RNA sequence: CACUAGGGUAAACCCGGUGACUGGGGCUAAGUCGUAACAAGGUAGCCGUACCGGAAGGUGCGGCUGGAAA
RNA sequence: GCAGUAAACGAUGAUUACUAGGAGUUUGCCAAGCUUCCACAGCGAAAGCGUUAAGUAAUCCACCUGGGGAG
RNA sequence: UACCGUAAGAAACAGCAUCGGCUAACUCUGCCAGCAGCCAUACGGAGGAUGCGAGCGUUAUCCGGAUUUAUUGGGUUUAAAGGGUGCGUAGGUUGUUCGGUAAGUCAGCGGUGAACCUGAGCGCUCAACGUUCAGCCUGCCGUUGAAACUGC
RNA sequence: UCCCAUUAGCUUGUUGGUGAGGUAACGGCUCACAAGGCGACGAUGGGUAGGGGAACUGAGAGGUUUAUCCCCCACACUGGUACUGAGACACGGACCAGACUCCUCGGGAGGCAGCAGUGAGGAAUAUUGGUCAAUGGGCGAGAGCCUGAACCAGCCAAG
């Protein structure tokens, strides 16, 4: 009966932080004017308590309360290595 | 090669403009589907698939009106090019020549024309306009 | 291929080069 | 505002005596001014469209803003634009009174409407541009049913032959059956020219 | 507190009111939580349109009506304790039959004779 | 251009410029005449046009053409300046509003009176 | 005792103004000196570069035809 | 060793596929791979281009938006 | 709403050589002017006529035709416009076929999105306007499916 | 979710961690190891602007502006600090520091971006008006009191 916090699927881009990782999520969609489908990425900052992620692994993250200054996500699961 | 479908349309258009009776194209699955649609709608006289050691050859025999020496096909236009892909829903399916032409469209139910696409209520990628 | 079009540019180039050659050696 | 100028000038300028019957239209069939009846210089198609529009306006006593709004209404409505415009022009209260014959001229009908001698559905209506709908009853007000001018105008009007108007002399009133067709309307206005002029 | 009141919405000389549920601090014709009816006082029958279920719900949760809104609610029959009855049930008030009370009062018509014999 | 080129750069639009910039989008302006002089038209036209150098309230110098037959303008006269440029005259892109402030209406006019600030004759 | 608005100091930056004097440009007429281009425009023209002349310009070197004649 | 310009021109960016005829010409065997002139369809405002396109289409890059001021 | 007695208290402004609807006389640099231009079918007055009309003209500002920034929807031999020529980084595009996935794409369901604006009424004597109801929600979000094409 | 690359590097509480304090509340929010974070998918800096729905305009795509109307934000001579309070940028509150202005020899006051006069600036925009009768608001057990919100009237070629 919860309210279903936001979830994202991305690729780890950095792990050189104490229990914090950077996840890049990329996608395609059409240009607002010219209609061409363009690539854009968005970076995140997620909490990893166990430090169980390397670089380039496909991960799933969930939205949480503010855990730091610009750190609003936690690592739910790892889909690929 | 950058756009095999546009190349197939260009081969057909050039053969029509030159007045040829038969045009040979390298074969592909989507090109075979387009040739089948053209034959069903009555734009080409006949077609034949040849499976040689290469990818194969589509041999198309064009249709000329002996009464007026005019080909059955007048315009062939590629819509969704590699540099700009176009997708429409079934509600916004294009109408070609005020319904007197066809719009070959690839849908999740297969490759068909805008008429059956509207009937089955499925959208997809607008391959080309023919009239 | 009228000719006046190139004549105007030729005139402008003459004036600019004369200006530069007069300004040289003066500081 | 109202035109309230000389009428024989407009009658002679347009040829057709749109303001009824007059003795002046004979022996004088030239537009007013010192340059009248000096042949006829070639007037353009735009000039002809303008003269048709002016003929309609002077016929029905309508100024340009109201006429443009009437054209907009006809364009919005469903049917032929010109036929709808002529129907809307004929559906005005003063025109309806004039067709019922309560007053001799359209200007007389407008004066009666303005001075409140005409009732619509039992209530006094004094707006000359009031749009009469079919099924309504337009009659003389009870306090003015014995006016000399109204009695004279109705004298000799025992015909009341208009198919889209039913006249009752006992109640001194009349009713509108339906909107007449343009061919049934007895006006020589070519509405097509006005339509193209206002749409181009 | 939450209130039931009227917003003036007609034009000059012709007032038309929109019966809304709004916070008391809101502007008179501004923000409102919900719209529950309309009120036309110019007509002699004093035209009223009201959403009965929503009005009853707002009264139940505790919206405080203004004087005129309370009068309108009473006229429409929202103000009742038939649901408050803890010792009875199916207590059909049927007061709408008496509240009909159709006031078909009209005026006689008189005319002036036109004696213009000249 | 290609769709990728337009995505990278896009198109550019340039706003136009006012035909009478010294008005600063005001329909008219107030000014003081510096010198009221006479000028010669271009080659195909021969006349002696009456122009005034006007200092507007926004500290701008303009050349304003005085229309009508005769005028009472001198130096240090408060006038109203509106837009409008004369074809043969080069550099004169403003008009003096007759019949307002110091400048009076054109005497003896009967037609086009409102364009020259002439009252209706009794 | 820290914290700080505000004050003084210095610098350096940015934005503006004015200044003896000294340079282009636009527009209008036409005073003066020539005739550079348009015809093979009377030395074919033009492009780049260098030097030189009251000015249009001239000459050297390479290029082009958007040049006749042949 | 600097400098980095040109009527540095086919005044025509690079790839890919397709679409008539004539006349010459270089190279290894009729035929490529070139290199030059008339010329169908088509294109173009016209002069003209025309399988070495300025035709039919697809991909990417460069550039233009009245003249002068002013490169 | 009603009664006295009264046409009585109530029309101007801009055009008139072509485009453009409207014409001749008297004057004459003065001028006019959106353009073609005119020093008189164009300047000023007179008589007429033509637009509009309690307004009519002028100036200022914005939008459309204007495709004059062209995704829809323009171009580059000579009109403005191919970089002197290559190699190459990021980026953009990717022959054919089989099998997955479901990011793009398609479809279904649900939520969300005053006043104004669109058909029908109702009330303002009509109309502007006010008001009610049907027709727009054609964006965003959530959740279920499809697998032809693009992506992996 | 605007322009400038004739703005290419920016950052040291800055990015993360441990703990503590603090707050209605999570948090470098603050305070006592590691070197990370953001950047041609435009960081940083400079310039300009309140943002939407409306409105206007166009066949549409789109473009212009947010005058009146509604929603959100910011502000109350300029800065700083708080107090009171459920709630504070405190719009008819306070303290301090500035500048300006006014009335007084010890000093004391004001802030016109609430409504009406007036002056100035400008091409240009009105009454030092009536009433709380209606709607809304504050307080009161209610009657009621107050309300320059509001409803009206006046002026203005005036859409
Ligand atoms: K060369
Ligand atoms: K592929
Ligand atoms: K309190
Ligand atoms: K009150
Ligand atoms: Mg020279
Ligand atoms: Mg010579
Ligand atoms: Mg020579
Ligand atoms: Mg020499
Ligand atoms: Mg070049
Ligand atoms: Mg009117
Ligand atoms: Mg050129
Ligand atoms: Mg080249
Ligand atoms: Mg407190």
């Amino acid at each position: 009966e919860r309210n279903l916090r936001k979830e994202r699927v991305g690729v780890v881009s950095s792990n050189k932080m104490d229990k914090t990782i950077t996840v890049a999520v990329k996608w395609k969609e059409k240009h607002p004017i010219y209609g061409k489908f363009v690539n854009k990425t968005k970076k995140y900052h997620a909490h990893d308590e166990k430090n169980e992620c390397g670089i380039g692994d496909t991960v799933r993250i969930m939205e949480t309360r503010p855990l730091s200054r610009t750190k609003r996500w936690r690592l739910t699961e790892i889909i690929e290595r | 090669m950058t756009d095999p479908i546009a190349d197939y349309l260009t081969r057909l258009r050039n053969a029509i403009m030159a007045g040829h009776r038969v045009v040979s194209v390298p074969a592909s699955n989507i090109k075979k589907e387009i040739t089948k649609i053209l034959f069903d709608k009555g734009y080409i006289l006949n077609y034949k698939f040849e499976e040689n050691d290469s990818q194969g050859i589509i041999k198309v025999a064009l249709k000329y009106d002996l009464a007026h020496k005019v080909n059955a096909i007048k315009k062939l236009k590629r819509v969704s090019r590699p540099g700009l892909r176009k997708y429409v829903g079934y509600r916004d399916m294009p109408r070609v020549l005020n319904g007197l032409g066809i719009a070959i469209v690839s849908t999740p139910r297969g490759v068909m024309t805008d008429k059956e696409a509207r009937e089955l209520k499925v959208g997809g990628e607008v391959l080309c306009y023919v009239y | 291929p009228n000719g006046k079009k190139r004549k105007r540019h030729k005139m402008a180039t003459h004036k600019r080069k004369k200006r530069l050659k007069k300004n040289r050696h003066k500081k | 505002a109202r035109y309230t100028g000389p009428k024989s000038k407009i009658a002679r300028k347009f040829g057709d005596p749109i303001f009824g019957a007059d003795k002046v239209l004979s022996k004088k069939n030239y537009p007013p001014g010192q340059h009248g009846n000096n042949r006829r210089r070639k007037t353009s198609e735009y000039g002809l469209q303008l003269r048709e529009k002016q003929k309609a306006k002077y016929t029905y006593g309508v100024l340009e803003k109201q006429f443009r709004h009437l054209f907009h209404r006809a364009q919005r409505a469903k049917g032929v634009t010109g036929e709808l415009l002529i129907q809307f022009l004929e559906a005005r209260l003063d025109n309806v009174v004039f067709r019922l014959g309560i007053a001799p001229t359209r200007s007389a009908a407008r004066q009666l409407v303005s001075h409140r001698h005409i009732t619509v559905d039992g209530s006094v209506v004094n707006i000359p541009s009031y749009s009469v709908k079919p099924g309504q009853v337009i009659g003389v007000r009870e306090r003015s049913k014995s006016l000399e001018v109204i009695a004279d105008a109705l004298t000799g009007f025992n015909h009341s032959k208009y198919p889209w108007m039913e006249w009752d002399q006992s109640s001194l009133s009349g009713k509108l059956l339906h909107m007449p067709d343009r061919t049934d309307i007895p006006e020589n206005i070519k509405e097509q020219l006005i339509v193209e002029l206002y749409s181009k | 507190a939450t209130k039931i009141r009227l917003q003036r919405h007609g034009r000059k000389g012709y007032a038309f009111y929109k019966i809304v549920v709004a916070d008391s601090r809101a502007p008179r014709d501004g923000k409102f939580i919900e719209r529950i009816g309309s009120y036309n006082p110019n007509t002699n029958p004093a035209t009223i349109d009201l959403n009965f279920e929503r009005a009853l719900y707002w009264i139940g949760v505790g919206a405080q009506p203004t004087d005129t809104a309370r009068n309108i609610l009473s006229r429409e029959g929202v103000l009742m304790m038939k649901h408050l009855l803890g010792g009875v049930k199916k207590g059909a008030f049927d007061q709408a039959a008496a509240e009909n009370k159709f006031e078909a009062w009209l005026k006689g018509k008189k005319d002036a004779l036109n004696n213009m014999k000249a | 251009p290609t769709i990728q080129q337009l995505v990278r750069k896009g198109r550019e639009s340039f706003a136009d410029k006012s035909k009478s910039p010294a008005l600063n989008s005001c329909p008219q302006r107030r000014g003081v005449c510096v010198r009221v002089y006479t000028t010669t038209p271009k080659k195909p036209n021969s006349a002696m046009r009456k122009v005034a150098r006007v200092r507007l309230t926004n500290s701008k110098e303009v050349n304003a053409y005085i229309p009508g037959e005769g005028h009472n303008l001198q130096e240090h006269s408060i006038v109203l300046v509106r837009g409008g440029r004369v074809k043969d005259l080069p550099g004169v892109r403003y008009h003096i509003v007759r019949g307002t402030l110091d400048t009076a209406g054109v005497n003896g006019r009967t037609q086009r009176r409102s364009k020259y600030g002439a009252k209706r004759p009794k």
